[PDB]
RNA sequence: GUGGAAGUCUGUUAGAGUUGGUGUCCUACAAUACCCUCUCGUGAUCUAUGUGUAGGGGUGAAAGGCCCAUCGAGUCCGGCA
RNA sequence: GCGAAAGCCAAGGCCUGUCGGGAGCAACCAACGUUAGGGAAUUCGGCAAGUUAGUCCCGUACCUUCGGAAGAAGGGAUGCC
RNA sequence: GGUCUUAAGGUAGCGUAGUACCUUGCCGCAUCAGUAGCGGCUUGCAUGAAUGGAUUAACCAGAGCUUCACUGUCCCAACGUUGGGCCCGGUGAACUGUACAUUCCAGUGCGGAGUCUGGAGACACCCAGGGGGAAGCGAAGACCCUAUGGA
RNA sequence: CGAGUGGCUUGCUACCUCGAUGUCGGUUCCCUCCAUCCUGCCCGUGCAGAAGCGGGCAAGGGUGAGGUUGUUCGCCUAUUAAAGGAGGUCGUGAGCUGGGUUUAGACCGUCGUGAGACAGGUCGGCUGCUAUCUACUGGGUGUGUAGGUGUCUGACAAGAACGACCGUAUAGUACGAGAGGAACUACGGUUGGUGGCCACUGGUGUACCGGUUGUUCGAGAGAGCACGUGCCGGGUAGCCACGCCACACGGGGUAAGAGCUGAACGCAUCUAAGCUCGAAACCCACUUGGAAAAGAGACACCGCCGAGGUCCCGCGUACAAGACGCGGUCGAUAGACUCGGGGUGUGCGCGUCGAGGUAACGAGACGUUAAGCCCACGAGCACUAACAGACCAA
RNA sequence: CCAACC
């Protein structure tokens, strides 16, 4: 699996899946990614992200 | 009860206010008790994903308000662990009103439900729009 | 009306003092059933990682499905059964009778003992066999020691010595089985004793925490609400009633916590290999890299990294063995992060 | 719009005071202290110095409060062993 | 900055709110920071802690001695160039 | 009762009250559940008109109750910060002390014993600790009674 | 109606204490009793079943959360296997609380001519002490047994180390007209308790990296102060729980009870002798401590001119002193350095752009730049420091 | 209940 936020692969037996109100799903590989998303930042505007790179 | 299929960290206690994810006319539910549960001195009774709970209606239609009913926890903010190690968490805490047979009192469910809850309460599941 | 409540902490692991031997000492051994065989082995804790396994359980709704399982990596290099000690039965229980030693000794076994220079393996053997004919022979055990040098992550070179009972078929047969091992060089391995999938009891001296208060040491409550601001935060209510006029040893008090021997039962051995498959990127924190004989124990094992852990065939297994579980993945992801 | 009243409001301005913590201290820094919170702050306001009222007497928006760590009758010595 | 407010800084003063040395420095205590989910269930009692907060615009109920209630409530805005 | 004591015999109001013993009075509201609180009823053990009654906008570090918001008050505790605590140099008190004293379980005894009796246990010394006991220390009990005591 | 036991209530007495043994309720923490609420095993039934009702053994474990009230008790609510009662100075203020009670202020009702009174009500109202002995929790030094190293034994000691529930199969079966509706056994899970561990999730993380407000160092750069981080965002190690792991079966002897053989008493009789069974209870199993067990232990090897040990040195798997453990060139023990593995989030400088502006100037954007900065971890590497050296010892 | 006088 890939992190729906930064793009790196999610190490198996790791990460969290956030279930949105509308039923959508977001697989996060770590708190760092979750926390940046909570801040409202879009992964594409964050240089260190695979998505951005 | 039948094994849930995942490990749960109860995210609710007696007195917690949660969303009633159905169309029974009840908007907000207050946790009163947890079926089958027995704690320890000073411990606040806790409930989480998959538990059957007794509830009182805090917000909703006049006819529903103040009624003491049974419900089933379908969503919670505190994470749960699935067999493959991944944690799963929802946007809110919610339960579905249920009768003596565990069939939803309502006709429709609102929002997603955890698959694990489907296992336990099939009829509840056969009302779900989204199962995650 | 003063609700009931179980007491704080167990009274079965006391006194809660500092352990005498950092090397664990089993106080029980498996029963004699199969063929003769050494009833235990040892290794050094390295760290933890996780592995995805195929549900083995025949009674599980998930039999045959992917399952992430926590694993503690223990480096289990070969050990050396250096001698055979015999116990005789007496009115006062078991007592050591004699020992049959060898000639080949690991180069650094002299960092712990005064290695024998003149010994008679036959006079010893003779006395033992006469003890059996007489019917005064108690169990039979092997003086065993580790080879710290084989483990680069562990600084010690001084071998750790422990006695491990030998059980098995008939005494005559396992006595002979014992003598064989010893004579060679005593060099035996984890494979020789355990098979991936079996259940083992692991013993070890827990991580030390020095002095700690009742809250942490015994799990007593902290003072609550207003009672937490008057000058007492982590002190128990009272040391006892007016009468008896003394403090019972059962009331939770401060003291040594940690560095105690513990024997953890029914730990499933997930895999016994050799190499660096289990090692983690960057190296196990505060340990180093693994690349040699190793064992993957299901879950946690008492003790800090580098401590000596001991294995024994589970003496009270709850479940039947499900040999060689299928491992589809072993995480090697850095442990720093 | 002007005007700028008020035992008027906010205010750690100065200054005065002290609701709660039943916090700290309790052989104290201190025989009444410390910290935060809190109240008043143009007036029956606060404050310095000078001056007056003296013991069954003063003084008291009254609590038997205060009259030099002492008050339901000060202190000192005497009556007095 | 509204300011004799906070905070920072001059002139000027000081290192004397006068015992030091050492241990990643344990338990425990005094002050205090951060705590997932639940959110007063704690307690005699929300005690303690916290929440809110400056300024501008919109808007503001019962009641009233018509003064007031009122900053009611509720809503929005706020930097830099 | 349909006057009598002793002059009159409680009017307007308010009322289970900061006054009601009975009492958690009864009805309702609110809560899952409310000896609380608010409204109403009210025969008031024992309300009531300047011994002021009622009422009341504004004010209040005054008493009680409810809601929204918020939170380590709690579930259930964790990690961290500063000063102590611990070790070292120097300085250097006080409280308290009939004697003996390593105690524990029972008993006995002026009936609430480390010291008496019977047993049990107990090698000496030292460090840290939280305070079970010494009916611990501190104050010739502020209660109660007694005194041909005081004010 | 008669006979008792207890010492939880109340009363009675005045034996102890007035040169003081602090008073209710609660809280916290520990031990206990059984007259047993649940759980185990039984007997009876107005016992079909399911379930009730009553009785017996039994104290291993459990007996919880909430609303009014200071309340105890009690009333009430939803859960529960059940939400039992009682003793320990009505256990527990040199532990906490201070609501009640219980001074000095004040009010109401009633009483009193009055001062003033009221286990009547009401608002406010003060809790000292550096532990000598003893007790216990943990940590040391000595002596005894009587040169050293290593390994054990097990007298004793502690444990609840485990208790309980739900679900599935059995089975819509036995039973019953139907309604209703089991069990043995095999399984999965939950809960309370217990011990340990950090790969995972979560917290912290005044290491660290970044953003940014005020002010000062002229600007820039780089910094100080704003409480021991100004504020905000992220977060490594470590420590943690909200995370993860593990915590039987089986034996032996019994109680109540079910029986066998069996006589006194030819019969009968579970009992008098004998015996087969039978509880979560007892013992063992399992875990933990344990040569100071004075019968003061056992074995093996080393050594008595030398085994071993101490000082010393580098350090932590250890740690408040002490103790403990590892390494010391026969060496990777610590540091430096370089890699690897991590944290943050794209450095200074310069170039282009940039709303405008004559220009000066200009917030900011892009590139250089997966940059810069940083790391309590790992590897490599003797570069530096584990040197030199002193001493005890049958 | 109760923590004195009633
Ligand atoms: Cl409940
Ligand atoms: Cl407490
Ligand atoms: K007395
Ligand atoms: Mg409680
Ligand atoms: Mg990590
Ligand atoms: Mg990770
Ligand atoms: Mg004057
Ligand atoms: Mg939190
Ligand atoms: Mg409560
Ligand atoms: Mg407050
Ligand atoms: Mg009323
Ligand atoms: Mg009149
Ligand atoms: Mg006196
Ligand atoms: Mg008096
Ligand atoms: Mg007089
Ligand atoms: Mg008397
Ligand atoms: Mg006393
Ligand atoms: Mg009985
Ligand atoms: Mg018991
Ligand atoms: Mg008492
Ligand atoms: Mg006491
Ligand atoms: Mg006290
Ligand atoms: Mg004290
Ligand atoms: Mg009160
Ligand atoms: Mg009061
Ligand atoms: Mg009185
Ligand atoms: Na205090
Ligand atoms: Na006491
Ligand atoms: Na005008
Ligand atoms: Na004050
Ligand atoms: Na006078
Ligand atoms: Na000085
Ligand atoms: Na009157
Ligand atoms: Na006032
Ligand atoms: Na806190
Ligand atoms: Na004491
Ligand atoms: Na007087
Ligand atoms: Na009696
Ligand atoms: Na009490
Ligand atoms: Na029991
Ligand atoms: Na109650
Ligand atoms: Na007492
Ligand atoms: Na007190
Ligand atoms: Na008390
Ligand atoms: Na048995
Ligand atoms: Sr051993
Ligand atoms: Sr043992
Ligand atoms: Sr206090
Ligand atoms: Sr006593
Ligand atoms: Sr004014
Ligand atoms: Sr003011
Ligand atoms: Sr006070
Ligand atoms: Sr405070
Ligand atoms: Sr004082
Ligand atoms: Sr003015
Ligand atoms: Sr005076
Ligand atoms: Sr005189
Ligand atoms: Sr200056
Ligand atoms: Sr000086
Ligand atoms: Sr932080
Ligand atoms: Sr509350
Ligand atoms: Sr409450
Ligand atoms: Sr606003
Ligand atoms: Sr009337
Ligand atoms: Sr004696
Ligand atoms: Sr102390
Ligand atoms: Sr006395
Ligand atoms: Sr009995
Ligand atoms: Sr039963
Ligand atoms: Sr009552
Ligand atoms: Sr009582
Ligand atoms: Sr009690
Ligand atoms: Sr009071
Ligand atoms: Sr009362
Ligand atoms: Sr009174
Ligand atoms: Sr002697
Ligand atoms: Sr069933
Ligand atoms: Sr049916
Ligand atoms: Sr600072
Ligand atoms: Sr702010
Ligand atoms: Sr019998
Ligand atoms: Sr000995």
């Amino acid at each position: 699996r890939e992190c729906d936020y930064c793009g790196t692969d999610i190490e198996p037996g790791t990460g969290t899946m956030f279930v949105h109100k509308d039923g959508a799903t977001t697989h996060f590989c770590s708190s760092k990614c979750e926390n940046n998303a909570d801040l409202g930042r879009e992964a594409r505007n964050l240089e260190w992200t695979d998505t951005a790179r | 009860m039948e094994a849930l299929g995942a490990d749960v960290t109860q995210g609710l206690e007696k007195g917690s206010l949660i969303t009633c994810a159905d169309n029974t006319g009840a908007r907000e539910l207050k946790v009163i008790s947890v079926h089958g549960y027995s704690g320890t001195k000073n411990r606040l009774p806790k409930a989480g994903l998959g538990d059957k709970i007794t509830v009182s209606v805090t917000k909703g239609t006049p006819e529903m308000r103040r009624q003491v009913l049974e419900a089933v926890v379908v969503r919670q903010r505190k994470p749960i662990r699935r067999p493959d190690g991944t944690r799963v968490k929802f946007e809110d805490n919610a339960a579905v009103i249920v009768d003596e047979n565990e069939d939803p009192r309502g006709t429709e469910l609102k929002g997603p439900i955890a698959r694990e809850v489907a296992q336990r309460f099939g009829s509840v599941a056969s009302a779900a729009t989204m199962i995650v | 009306p003063q609700p009931s409540r179980p007491r704080k902490g167990s009274l079965g692991f006391g006194p809660r003092k500092r352990s005498t031997s950092e090397t664990p000492r089993f106080n029980s051994w498996p029963s004699d059933d199969g063929q003769p065989g050494v009833q235990g082995f040892a290794g050094y804790k390295a760290g933890m990682t996780h592995v995805v396994l195929v549900n083995d359980e025949p009674n599980s709704p998930r039999e045959g499905m992917e399952e992430t399982v926590p694993v503690t990596v223990i480096e289990t290099p070969p050990m050396r059964a250096v001698a055979l000690r015999a116990y005789e039965d007496t009115p006062y229980g078991q007592r050591p009778l004699t020992e049959v030693w060898t000639d080949e000794f690991h180069s650094e076994l002299d960092r712990t003992l005064d290695v024998p220079e003149d010994h008679d393996p036959d006079a010893a053997e003779e006395q033992i066999r006469d003890a059996h004919e007489a019917g005064d022979l108690g169990d039979l055990r092997l003086i065993t020691h580790t080879v710290p040098d084989a483990v680069p992550s562990v600084p010690k070179k001084k071998p750790d010595v422990m006695e491990t009972r030998v059980g098995g078929g008939s005494v005559s047969d396992r006595l002979d089985h014992a003598l064989d091992i010893v004579e060679d060089g005593g060099e035996h391995a984890m494979n020789d004793i355990f098979r991936a999938g079996e259940y083992a009891d692991v013993a070890g001296v827990t991580k030390g925490k020095g002095t700690q208060g009742p809250v942490k040491r015994w799990g007593v409550q902290k003072r609550k609400g207003k009672h937490a601001r008057q000058g007492w935060r982590r002190r128990i209510g009272n040391l006892g009633p007016w009468n008896p006029s003394r403090v019972r040893s059962t009331v939770p008090q401060q003291g040594q916590t940690g560095y105690h021997q513990r024997t953890e039962l029914n730990k499933r051995l997930i895999d016994i290999g050799e190499g660096d498959e289990p090692t983690v990127d960057g190296g196990f924190v505060n340990y180093g890299e693994v690349d040699g004989p190793y064992t993957l124990v299901k879950g946690s094992v008492p003790g800090p990294d580098k401590r000596l852990v001991r294995f024994r065939p589970a003496v009270r297994p709850n479940d039947q063995p499900r040999l060689d579980p299928e491992v589809r993945y072993v995480s090697n992801e850095s442990n720093q992060g």
